[PDB]
């Protein structure tokens, strides 16, 4: 019984170690533009001013 | 809610008599509390670290900024209680602590400036917010204009802060001249590799950091802290530091900076050593603030600093409020009142405080040992998190200097407790007037947080893992 | 229960006004409870037994029944049970040794003393680096307050020493613990011998741990705080500081250092032996020119700690058993000597200078007999646990390095010199002219001294009686291929 | 290790120390009270230019010289350089105990600086955050930040050396009869 | 046990009020005043209340009784210290031989000391389950399991035969556990 | 009388803590059995000497030599050396 209890405690401690390493790795994963900056207007490409819009100024 | 309060307060205060001041402050106090408890649920927006750009990309809202805003609200509640509630009802205390007519408006406008600095996503937002906060803080420093020291301090603040505001503006305009942009969001890893922005970004960092008084530009702010009324000093030495540091933490524009490393080392050394020969309480606390600013400055050298910064700034704010409240409470037991703006000036005036109020000295002991970093007080866990962060990233020499500075500053922290637990010849027997129930409860809540907050450490980390990852 | 017992405490305080009877009762119950735990402790098993977790996220105010361990772990094996028994034997005696000489603000004094005892007892239950470190530091502010308010004339300097030196060493230990934390993402003592760090990183982590050990033991050359702190402390402070707190360092060597940094420890052992030999010889010789009784007694502890270090770092079963036995025997005898010099003589005469004392045998024959007995116990006369500890420690040291342990054998002589030089003057000659006759030792003072002497004699005659708790321990930490 | 050019590097140091001392003299002249003219800046300098120049020469020259002589680069060279710098700065006391104290203590502080990496910011690539960590894979060599469950006994014998319990073969296996 | 009385207490206060402070209450060293000092000090060892009232009653009575006991203890111990006479028997008798229990004795002699005796007994009998005995038995059982015929031998020959078998053969398993050492 | 099953470090996975604990205890118990064998040899040697007197040099030569042979190898050695090192590599 002593061995079983100690092993259960050690298993919970290893679970906590695994969780800590997992959160460390996830926090360092790069996020999508919607999640990191803007979830509704999700296109990073600007349009600029609309007044004298010149045919041929748009470039992909 | 804040803007509404500012508008309503300007109107109401305009139509109110000088005798209504405290009542008005009380009203705003409860209003702030209500906003904290009814609007708290908005934290849900930031589940899984979702970030929102707002106001045509002028503002940024995430879990970090939401937490800083809550902390600033809590600080404003605590500090406004000190103006809305009398410590004692005698004539001397009416003379010592009376709020000015416009002070509450200046506080709320300054808080607005701070919160806008924190949420700034564009440099024009940053500059407007910085000038809002700076102008408000000058006026807050000046509003007690019967004091010679306060008026002189306000002039010094205006001029030094103006020079540093000019440095910040020049930094922003050089950034614009290089990139044709006003947002840090346009910086990418590719851009940082391709161009040398280090001089521009460090100029911006230094302009911001000298405004909260890091070394070697520390003496002017320490002078201002010494020469303001004490209830002004509690506010003006905390809020700007939080706002500027939070912005720099969230911006991450000085990672592995050699210049910031050297200035952080200098700040730790100057803050620890220069506090040793101080005999005035406010100068001692100002050097303490300088050392803790150096601790937080270290976190500007690394990514993934959010947990250690948030923990440190929270516990430091709590301890700063607690120590100023304890000093305010001890005024009743001193023999000699130095003047009406700073009723207590010298550390030696606390001598024998234990014989007059033992539990006040217990509160002092808890706060002092938290500043030193004794477990399981909150200060220990703040310092532990900072050490984990810096050693994970290879800052070995700086970790040694951090240890040395902690040991050195412990001496002037223990000075307060040392004089406070010595013997005095004429001790208090009885007194009919009791100190205010409200302020004593607030001080006790702060002490209890410092003492028992560690119990929630693992729960806090669990929540942090889902709102900041 | 807790609610009801708090009501009991409150009413006792309301009616009696002195908390000390309640504290004596609580500590006696604690000792009985630990004895009951020993009754139910399984000895045929090297696993921690009475485990519990505090401040888990699922139950911050309760015990953890969760599948994730993120709180602070506690539990005991045979090694920790030994020191826990020593602690609960000593605490009520430290309460009883100040029963009559504390008169102003006595409730706070007894609260501080009992709190320090309870913190040390919990420290021996800690099962991970962070819980250990927290309980390790928590004694420092309590000691600072106790020494500052209730110490003798130089007690301000003493309180500052006891805070600053120990903080200084502890912060380098904290660097080591942080490095372990971030490199392994685990901090517990149950499985930490399963992690094998690279030899270089081991060598670096060892330095921080050993700086803390050097200040806490203490070892040469960072020992000079201990005589001051012991000399200016009130009696309960001195008893706790010499009997319990110094043993935390030996325990730390066994629990925190050897299982994790085995290879680095092998590499560093000759440097440890240099430091310990310097400690033994130089502090023993420096004791010869002291003029304060309490300072002399304090200096004695440092040399005995050096011998214990030599035993515990010997990589032999005999050396580790000798180090533990020496720690326990010192915990019996040193508080008795501090009781004599800072409790009996100091409460009668309020002075500690050696020139004033001479020929106490005439009016106080019983005190002289106690002095003689405790002196020969302190220098390791056989049939005393001190002799067993020193002899086994020297055996292990000699095996580990024959030249260094062989030279270490001079401690027998050196300790005899300083101790018997003190007792010769204390008991012999004509009664001193500077002091008037006082009462001989009282019933309370004799009770405390008798407890300590019987304990050291029982483990001196039959040291094997500790083996049932320690036979796993003498094999758990040696590193032989 | 290819050598530092001690002479040229030291001359560069001489120039920089002279410039820094000149700047410090100008600042000292502007910040002080009492009458002050443009020539009094060196008159009332306090020898600050000499402080800067002499420290620069001592540190850079000694560091390069020790590095070249030992054919190593590590913290010990900085210990020697700090020792020489402390010697220069403690010469100003004109007392032998203080000269010795500056020598040894500046040397120790600079050795501590050199041992940590001789930098104030971090070497980011070598740091734990930018390094292979955790438990190693099948039979890979253990690197500085990595952990294993068992090391190879040959590595232990090489690193600790044979003797006082460290053996190439476990005892019971070696003393088994047939 | 209940023993309180507020009626007695509020009058004991005034019976104290006539007397000088216990610091100066015996510094004459007439005998009538000393006799009253003897009686009122003798009240210190006449226990005035038990548990049922400290638990149940309120803090005004508690504060008053506390104060009373403070002054009583001062009077008793000061008379005992100056006169050398116990304040019982009731005028200041000399009879110091016996009848002098300190307030720590019961705890230290009926809780602490029996606890220590129990610890010694437990250690003595716990030492019986020591590894040296287990390994003696285990070596014997391994030998007996490998060579069962020495069971058939009589008792007095048996032990000599187990010793012989142990001497000749290496019955440990240490090398077996060392699998990877070939 | 207890006879726990013997477990070797070489077989187990160091992540089952029950197996690792059993392997450590097995190693220590085997060392104590070896110590018992050495004590048996020494006790026989003492008996031989006390009954032989002047001719012990002849009658106890084997026992003396065997005791001196087993003295260096039959002492406690711990388990950490073997668990933390892999002899194959
Ligand atoms: C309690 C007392 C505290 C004081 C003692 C601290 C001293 C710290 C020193 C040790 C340490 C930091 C360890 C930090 C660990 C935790 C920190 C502990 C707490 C810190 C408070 C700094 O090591 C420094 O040592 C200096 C020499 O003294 C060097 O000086 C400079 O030298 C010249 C430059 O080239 C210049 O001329 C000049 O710039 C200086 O002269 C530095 O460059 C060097 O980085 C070592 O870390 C590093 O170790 C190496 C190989 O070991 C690791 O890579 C390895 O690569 C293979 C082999 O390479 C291995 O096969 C492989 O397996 C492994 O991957 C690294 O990954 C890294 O980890
Ligand atoms: C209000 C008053 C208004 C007055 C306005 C007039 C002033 C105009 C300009 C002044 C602006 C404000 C000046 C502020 C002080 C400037 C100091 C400053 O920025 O830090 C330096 C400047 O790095 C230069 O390379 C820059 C080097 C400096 C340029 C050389 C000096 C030329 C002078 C010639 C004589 C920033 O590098 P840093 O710390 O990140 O250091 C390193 C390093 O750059 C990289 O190798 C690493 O990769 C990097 O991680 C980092 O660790
Ligand atoms: C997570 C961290 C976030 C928050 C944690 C902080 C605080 C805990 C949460 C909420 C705090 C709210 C507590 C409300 C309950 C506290 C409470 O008993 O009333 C008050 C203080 O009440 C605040 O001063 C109310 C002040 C509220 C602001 C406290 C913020 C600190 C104390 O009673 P009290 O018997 O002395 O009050 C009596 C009585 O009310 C009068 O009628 C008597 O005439 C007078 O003698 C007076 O003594
Ligand atoms: C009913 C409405 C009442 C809410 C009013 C809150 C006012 C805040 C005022 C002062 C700040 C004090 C510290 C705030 C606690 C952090 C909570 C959290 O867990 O912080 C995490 C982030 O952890 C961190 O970064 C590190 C935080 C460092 C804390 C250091 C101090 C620890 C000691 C505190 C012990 C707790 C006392 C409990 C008493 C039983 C954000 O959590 P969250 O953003 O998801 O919001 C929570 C949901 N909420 C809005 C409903 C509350
Ligand atoms: C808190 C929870 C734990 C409490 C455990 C003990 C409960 C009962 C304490 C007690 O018995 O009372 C202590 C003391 C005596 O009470 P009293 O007689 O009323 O004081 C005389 C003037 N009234 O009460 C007092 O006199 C209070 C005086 C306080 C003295 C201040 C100096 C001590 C500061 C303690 C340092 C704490 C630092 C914390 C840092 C970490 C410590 C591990
Ligand atoms: C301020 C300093 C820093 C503070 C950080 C740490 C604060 C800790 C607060 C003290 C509380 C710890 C002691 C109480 C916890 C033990 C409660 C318990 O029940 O232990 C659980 C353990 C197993 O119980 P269970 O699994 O439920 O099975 C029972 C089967 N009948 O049952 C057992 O095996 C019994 C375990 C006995 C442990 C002995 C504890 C001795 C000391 C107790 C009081 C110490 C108070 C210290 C106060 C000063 C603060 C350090
Ligand atoms: C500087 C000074 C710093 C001081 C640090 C002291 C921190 C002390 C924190 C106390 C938490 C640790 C309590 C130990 C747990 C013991 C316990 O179990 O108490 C009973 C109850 C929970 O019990 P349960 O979870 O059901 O497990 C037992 C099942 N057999 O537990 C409860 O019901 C909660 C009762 C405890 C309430 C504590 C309140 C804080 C003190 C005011
Ligand atoms: C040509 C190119 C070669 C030259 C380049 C070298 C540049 C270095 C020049 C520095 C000149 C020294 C500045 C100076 O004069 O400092 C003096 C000034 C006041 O000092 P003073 O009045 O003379 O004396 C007071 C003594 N109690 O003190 C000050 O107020 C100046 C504040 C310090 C200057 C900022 C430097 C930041 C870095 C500090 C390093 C911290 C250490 C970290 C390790
Ligand atoms: C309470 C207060 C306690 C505080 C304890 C003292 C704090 C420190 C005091 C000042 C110590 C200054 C140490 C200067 C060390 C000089 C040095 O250059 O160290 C470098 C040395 C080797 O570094 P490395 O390049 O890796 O060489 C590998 C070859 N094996 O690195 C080493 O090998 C270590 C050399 C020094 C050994 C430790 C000295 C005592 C610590």
């Amino acid at each position: 019984d002593i061995l079983n209890e100690e092993a259960k405690i050690v298993q919970a401690l290893n679970n906590q170690r695994e969780l800590t390493i997992k959160m460390h790795e996830l926090k360092r994963e790069e996020k999508d533009y919607a999640h990191s900056y803007s979830p509704l207007f999700s296109d990073p490409v600007p349009q600029g001013g609309s007044i004298g819009k010149a045919p041929g100024s748009s470039r992909e | 809610m804040l803007i509404l309060a500012i508008i309503s307060l300007i109107t109401f205060v305009s139509m109110s008599k000088l005798s209504d001041n405290r009542a008005i402050i009380r009203l705003i106090n409860i209003y702030l509390i209500l906003v904290l408890v009814l609007d708290s649920f908005l934290y849900l927006l930031f589940l899984n670290n979702q970030t929102y750009t707002v106001m045509g990309e002028l503002l940024i809202f995430n879990s970090f900024t939401f937490y800083i805003d809550m902390l600033i609200y809590f600080i404003m509640i605590v500090i406004s209680s000190l103006y809305g509630y009398n410590l004692y009802n005698n004539n001397l205390y009416k003379t010592l602590f009376e709020p000015k007519k416009e002070l509450i408006i200046l506080f709320l406008i300054n808080i607005l400036g701070a919160l806008l600095i924190v949420h700034s996503n564009d440099f024009i937002t940053l500059f407007v917010a910085i000038e809002l906060q700076s102008y408000s803080i000058y006026l807050i420093t000046a509003i007690y204009n019967s004091s010679y020291k306060a008026s002189k301090a306000s002039m010094l603040y205006f001029f030094m802060g103006g020079i540093l505001s000019i440095l910040i503006a020049y930094s922003i305009n050089t950034y614009y001249s290089v990139l044709n942009s006003y947002t840090l969001h346009s910086l990418d890893s590719l851009i940082i590799n391709t161009l040398d922005l280090n001089l521009i970004l460090i100029a911006l960092s230094l302009g911001l950091l000298f405004k909260i008084g890091i070394a070697p530009l520390h003496k002017w702010l320490i002078s201002i802290y010494e020469n303001t009324p004490i209830l002004i000093t509690i506010y003006i030495s905390l809020i700007p530091k939080i706002s500027i540091l939070s912005y720099l933490v969230l911006s991450n524009i000085s990672i592995n900076s050699l210049v910031i490393s050297i200035l952080a080392i200098l700040t730790l050394l100057v803050g620890s050593v220069g506090g040793l020969l101080q005999i005035k309480i406010k100068r001692l606390l100002a050097f303490s603030g300088l050392t803790n600013a150096g601790y937080m400055m270290l976190l500007l050298l690394l990514n993934n600093n959010e947990f250690s910064y948030l923990y440190y700034i929270t516990q430091y704010s709590i301890s700063h409020l607690a120590i100023f409240m304890i000093i305010i409470f001890s005024i009743y037991y001193i023999n000699y009142i130095n003047n009406q703006y700073n009723p207590i000036i010298y550390v030696n005036q606390l001598k024998g405080l234990i014989h007059d109020n033992a539990y006040l000295v217990l509160s002092m002991a808890i706060v002092v040992f938290s500043f030193i970093g004794i477990p399981p007080l909150l200060g220990f866990f703040g310092k532990l998190n900072i050490l984990m962060s810096i050693l994970n990233n290879g800052y070995y020499f700086i970790s040694i200097v951090l240890i040395v500075a902690s040991l050195i500053s412990a001496l002037y922290y223990l000075y307060l407790l040392n004089v406070s637990i010595q013997d005095k010849n004429n001790i208090l027997i009885n007194s009919n007037e009791t100190v205010s129930s409200v302020l004593s409860y607030i001080l006790s809540s702060l002490i209890i947080l410092i003492t028992f907050g560690f119990i929630y450490n693992s729960l806090i980390i669990d929540i942090f893992n889902v709102y900041f990852n | 229960i807790l609610l009801s017992s708090l009501y009991l405490f409150n009413r006792i305080l309301a009616w009696q006004g002195n908390v000390k009877h309640f504290y004596l009762f609580a500590s006696n119950l604690l000792l009985l409870f630990i004895v009951v735990l020993y009754i139910n402790f399984n000895t045929f098993s090297n696993s921690f037994q009475f485990n519990f977790e505090l401040f888990n996220s699922l139950n911050p105010f309760g015990l953890s029944n969760s599948d994730i361990s993120n709180g602070l772990l506690f539990g005991i094996d045979g090694l920790s049970l030994t020191f826990i028994l020593l602690t609960v034997l000593l605490i009520p005696l430290t309460l009883l040794g100040n029963w009559y000489n504390i008169n102003f603000n006595s409730n706070l004094y007894y609260t501080l003393v009992l709190a320090i005892g309870l913190v040390i007892l919990l420290n021996f239950w800690a099962l991970d680096y962070i819980s250990f470190y927290i309980l390790f530091e928590a004694t420092l502010p309590l000691l600072f307050i106790l020494i500052h308010i209730y110490g003798s004339s130089d007690s301000e300097r003493a309180s500052f020493y006891v805070l600053m030196f120990t903080l200084s060493g502890s912060l380098f230990m904290l660097l080591s613990i942080v490095v372990i934390s971030i490199v392994l993402n685990t901090t517990n003592f149950i499985n930490h011998n399963l992690f094998v760090l690279s030899l270089d990183l081991q060598t670096i982590i060892w330095l921080g741990l050993f700086i803390a050990i050097m200040v806490k033991t203490p070892l040469f050359p960072i020992h000079v705080w201990l005589p001051v702190v012991h000399s200016e402390s009130p009696l309960a402070g001195s008893m706790i500081l010499a009997g319990l707190i110094l043993k935390l360092a030996l325990y730390a060597i066994l629990r925190l250092l050897l299982p994790l940094l085995c290879e680095a420890q092998i590499l560093y052992t000759p440097m440890i032996y240099i430091i310990s030999l310097l400690t033994i010889i130089l502090t023993s010789l420096a004791t010869l020119r002291q003029i304060d009784l309490k300072v002399i007694i304090a200096y004695s502890s440092i040399s005995h700690m050096g011998i214990a270090i030599l035993g515990v770092c010997s990589n032999t079963s005999l050396g580790i058993y000798g180090s533990i036995v020496l720690g326990v025997a010192h915990g019996f005898v040193s508080p008795a000597l501090f009781l004599i010099v800072g409790g009996i003589l100091y409460d009668r005469y309020h002075i500690r200078i050696v020139n004033y004392y001479k020929g106490l045998t005439t009016y106080m024959p019983q005190l002289a007999t106690y002095i003689i007995i405790l002196s020969f116990a302190n220098i390791g006369t056989p049939l005393t646990g001190n002799f067993t500890g020193e002899f086994l420690s020297l055996q292990g040291g000699f095996i580990r390095n024959p030249i260094i342990g062989g030279i270490s054998c001079i401690s027998v002589l050196l300790a005899a010199i300083y101790q018997l030089k003190l007792t010769n003057k204390l008991t012999g000659g004509i009664s001193s002219i500077y002091m008037h006759r006082t009462n001989d030792v009282t019933i309370r003072e004799k009770f405390i001294m008798n407890i300590l002497i019987i304990s050291t004699l029982i483990i001196g005659i039959c040291p094997q009686i500790m083996y049932n708790l320690l036979y796993w321990t003498v094999n758990n930490y040696i590193y032989i291929i | 290790f290819h050598p530092y050019n001690t002479l040229g590097l030291a001359t560069q140091s001489a120039m920089v120390g002279l410039g820094a001392g000149v700047v410090a003299a100008a600042a000292r002249n502007s910040l002080a009270t009492g009458p002050r003219n443009i020539l009094t800046t060196f008159s009332k300098s306090g020898g600050v230019v000499t402080i800067f120049t002499g420290a620069s020469i001592a540190y850079v020259f000694t560091y390069c010289s020790a590095a070249n002589l030992r054919e190593r680069k590590d913290g010990w060279n900085h210990m020697w350089a700090g020792a020489a710098t402390g010697a220069v700065l403690g010469a100003r006391t004109k007392l032998v105990p203080a000269f010795i104290g500056w020598t040894v203590l500046c040397g120790a502080a600079c050795g501590l600086f050199g041992w940590t990496g001789a930098r104030f910011n971090a070497d980011r690539k070598a740091s734990l955050e930018q390094s292979p960590k955790g438990f190693v894979q099948e039979d890979a060599h253990q690197t500085f930040w990595e952990v294993v469950h068992r090391r190879p006994l040959s590595l232990t014998v090489e690193q600790l050396g044979e003797g006082r319990g460290i053996n190439a073969v476990p005892i019971a296996t070696a003393t088994e009869a047939p | 046990l209940r023993a309180y009385n507020e009626e007695k207490e509020l009058a004991l206060k005034q019976r104290l009020s006539q007397l000088p402070p216990p610091g100066k209450a015996f510094v004459t060293a007439k005998e009538a005043e000393l006799a009253e000092l003897a009686e009122i000090a003798a009240l210190y060892k006449t226990d005035r209340v038990g548990i049922l009232d400290i638990l149940l009653l309120g803090n005004k009575h508690a504060r008053l009784y506390r104060d009373n006991t403070a002054l009583l203890k001062d009077y008793y111990y000061n008379g005992r210290r100056i006169l050398d006479k116990i304040p019982v028997k009731v005028t200041w008798e000399i009879k110091r031989e016996g009848a002098e229990k300190e307030d720590w004795v019961n705890q230290m002699y009926f809780l602490y000391a029996p606890s220590l005796i129990l610890l010694l007994i437990v250690m003595v009998y716990k030492s019986r389950e020591d590894i040296t005995f287990w390994a003696k038995k285990e070596l014997d059982q391994r030998v007996l399991d490998k060579h069962p015929e020495i069971n058939d031998a009589p008792e007095n020959e048996r032990d000599a035969l187990i010793v012989e078998r142990i001497i000749a053969g290496d019955y440990d398993k240490l090398a077996s556990l060392q699998k990877k050492a070939t | 009388h207890q006879r726990p099953e013997l477990v070797s470090f070489d077989d187990i996975n160091y992540n089952d803590h029950k197996k690792v604990r059993e392997a450590q205890e097995s190693y220590t118990r085997e060392q104590f059995i070896r110590l018992e064998a050495l004590k048996t040899v020494r006790k026989a040697l003492e008996k031989c000497y006390e009954e032989s007197g002047p001719n012990h040099f002849e009658d106890c030569k084997n026992l003396a030599e065997q005791y001196l042979d087993m003295l260096p190898t039959h002492r406690l050695q711990g388990y950490l050396g073997y668990q933390r090192n892999d002899p194959s590599k």
